[PDB]
RNA sequence: GGGUGACGGGGAAUCAGGGUUCGAUUCCGGAGAGGGAGCCUGAGAAACGGCUACCACAUCCAAGGAAGGCAGCAGGCGCGCAAAUUACCCACUCCCGACCCGGGGAGGUAGUGACGAAAAAUAACAAUACAGGACUCUUUCGAGGCCCUGUAAUUGGAAUGAGUCCACUUUAAAUCCUUUAACGAGGAUCCAUUGGAGGGCAAGUCUGGUGCCAGCAGCCGCGGUAAUUCCAGCUCCAAUAGCGU
């Protein structure tokens, strides 16, 4: 006996047919679109992406009015509003199996941040993020991967204690100065 | 035909049940045999030693000599010839010398041009060849 | 000047006698305020001291402007040496401990089953 | 029959060379863009009966 | 009756639907404490960190005698393809006691840890030299630049953690993260690997050596003096803090 979790899954699904070549083209024009890192990137958001879709299947097998569906669905639903995916209106299931990566990357915080200009190309929006730069609402969100919601969005921005954002320069600034004054002048 | 009825479980499941024995890979499993006459009783590797370095004359139409060593397993005191990989590598083995071997990638079947052959060194004096190979590591002395 | 320290989910423990609440430390620009300095600005905000107030869990967040942490202002110190850990005492040192080191003590222990009776000799030991 | 002997006979006798000293290579995310970019954006031609990547008359 | 590479179950891995396989292993039940037997105590034991026997192993003996049980935690030998520290603490969870107070290798805490799982760096931007193409202009050549992509010069400073490290915080006491001062990048650097490049199967009919040898090759095959298949160099491809077997 312990105490200890051990509760954890996987990310993502590795694909069976392992050079489609097809696949690979499409999987690296979304690693250029989107600045992602690697291959497995893209696989974890194709592996979220399918867990809806299988749900949705499984809430259309069931009858209309049958609160498993009326419940879960609605939910369902009002969680992909809230992620800026799947739109008010748009709620009703099986608009969600017509669903694909491309939303559900567009909505990342690098996405997001190279969007609301700030940044200057989605690479540099993706280091900024890391950097400890960039915050939303108010904590520093230091991970590309961070979805934002659809709510949250307006309150992107730099951090508070950060050079882009208003704050004291860093230290390569911060050492041409001391030259400046003390080499230079 | 099929026996298709209702009450019929037990008659097409002993039926299946009894026909498994004639589907060659589940009678690798289940019967004894296999498990008995692997020199690596189940397991994916074993350590041996290597009690002389061997001649095997290649299998016709690729015609060569492939370099194997005698093994004599530590586990069941069983012999092999185990395939040495790799160019010269063969030199890097000496006699009386603590070889880690496995598998050659067929699960019992023997491999490619080699005649007989189900293994091949892995390690050698808890070195590992390709490393020898590479040059990354030598031979301790 | 510049810290600024709020409060939460106070509660007024009647039986354990003692006022405990959560402390939540705005900080931004510093590295994580000490915990003397948390318990002597509580002081002028309950108006009741610093040595029957106890402090202690603070967790700081990532990013760095808030820091989050339990504390408790006993009634006094009376109190506060009855309801009140030995160890959070030790940290103010007002009930400090014995420095045997357990190992020591279990050592001896095991020895005196070996002897029955000599009440000096069960005192030396080791 | 058959000798032990050659044994590492090429291995040996080849033409040892050094290994040159070109650059450090991009790494992780900045290697995908680059890779990304020689697929799609930069050449994008006019088509002259297939492709090749390694290909050299 | 025999076998079981059989402790049972909750569950686990795979999966369209059906299945297949696994479940010594953190909860529940069971069993056993080198093996077999007997029993005292006690509400509860046929207890083994209780006895009494035999057997098996072992230890001192002044040779008459006497003592033993890690399938607790550490640790060792041995066995192997195969597995961590003789660490700290009762602070948490709980338990036991006559007990608010003592005790606990249960339990926690570090250490070891590429079992596995999650996040995630290894660069980003500029104007240059240029190299190209939707637009505008031009018969073509050339040009105006909202648009842009590659290679360079590191040309340019900007940004940063890895790291070093005062101080808090953490904590039983610490460590770790976290916060945080101060130092902390021109890639000669703070250097990304592992596998492959005839087909299946992404990717060289390139360039050297070998000459059915050495060797590769899961399979089909390559190698017998122009080897896309070997050994090398160059390039290229796949996955990438990982990838082979
Ligand atoms: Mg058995
Ligand atoms: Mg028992
Ligand atoms: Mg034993
Ligand atoms: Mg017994
Ligand atoms: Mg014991
Ligand atoms: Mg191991
Ligand atoms: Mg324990
Ligand atoms: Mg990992
Ligand atoms: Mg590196
Ligand atoms: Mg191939």
């Amino acid at each position: 006996p312990v105490a200890r979790s051990w509760v954890c899954r996987k990310t993502y699904v590795t694909p069976r047919r392992p050079f489609e070549k097809s696949r690979l083209d499409q999987e690296l024009k979304l690693i250029g679109e989107y600045g992602l890192r690697n291959k497995r990137e893209v696989w974890r958001v194709k592996f979220t992406l399918a867990k809806i879709r299988k749900a949705a299947r499984e809430l259309l097998t069931l009858d209309e009015k049958d609160p498993r569906r009326l419940f879960e669905g609605n939910a369902l639903l009002r969680r992909l509003v809230r992620i800026g995916v799947l739109d008010e209106g748009k709620m009703k299931l099986d608009y969600i199996l017509g669903l694909k990566i491309e939303d559900f990357l567009e909505r990342r915080l690098q996405t997001q941040v190279f969007k609301l200009g700030l940044a200057k190309s989605i690479h540099h929006a993706r280091v900024l993020i890391r950097q400890r730069h960039i915050r939303v609402r108010k904590q520093v969100v230091n991970i590309p991967s961070f979805i934002v919601r659809l709510d949250s969005q307006k309150h992107i921005d730099f951090s508070l204690r950060s050079p882009y954002g208003g704050g004291r320069p860093g230290r390569v600034k911060r050492k041409n100065a001391k030259k400046g004054q003390g080499g230079a002048g | 035909g099929k026996c298709r009825g209702l009450r019929t479980a037990r008659k097409l499941r002993s039926h299946r049940r009894d026909q498994k024995w004639h589907d060659k890979q589940y009678k690798k499993a289940h019967l004894g045999t296999a498990l008995k006459a692997n020199p690596f009783g189940g397991a994916s590797h074993a350590k041996g030693i290597v009690l002389e370095k061997v001649g095997v004359e290649a299998k016709q139409p690729n015609s060569a000599i492939r370099k194997c060593v005698r093994v004599q397993l530590i586990k069941n005191g069983k012999k092999i010839t185990a395939f040495v990989p790799n160019d010269g590598c063969l030199n890097f083995i000496e006699e009386n010398d603590e070889v880690l071997v496995a598998g050659f990638g067929r699960k019992g079947h023997a491999v490619g041009d080699i005649p007989g052959v189900r293994f091949k060194v892995v390690k050698v004096a808890n070195v590992s060849l390709l490393a020898l190979y590479k040059g990354k590591k030598e031979r301790p002395r | 000047d510049t810290v600024t320290i709020r409060t939460r989910k106070f509660m007024t423990n009647r039986l354990l006698q003692r006022k405990q609440m959560v402390i939540d430390v705005l900080h931004p620009g510093k590295a994580t305020v000490p915990k003397t300095e948390i318990r002597e600005k509580l002081a002028k905000m309950y108006k009741t001291t610093p040595d029957v107030i106890f402090v202690f869990g603070f967790r700081t967040h990532f990013g760095g402007g808030k820091t989050t942490g339990f504390g408790m202002i006993y009634d006094s110190l009376d109190y506060a040496k009855k309801n009140e850990p030995k160890h959070r005492l030790a940290r103010h040192g007002l009930y400090e401990k014995k420095k045997t080191s357990r190992k020591q003590r279990k050592e001896r222990k095991n020895r005196m089953k070996k002897v029955r009776g000599t009440a000096k000799a069960n005192v030396g030991a080791g | 029959h058959g000798s032990l002997a050659r044994v590492g006979k090429v291995r040996g006798q080849t033409l040892k060379v050094a290994k040159q000293e070109k650059k450090k290579k991009r790494t992780g995310r900045a290697k995908r863009r680059m890779q990304y970019n020689r697929r799609f954006v930069n050449v994008v031609p006019t088509f002259g009966k297939k492709k090749g990547p390694n290909a050299n008359s």
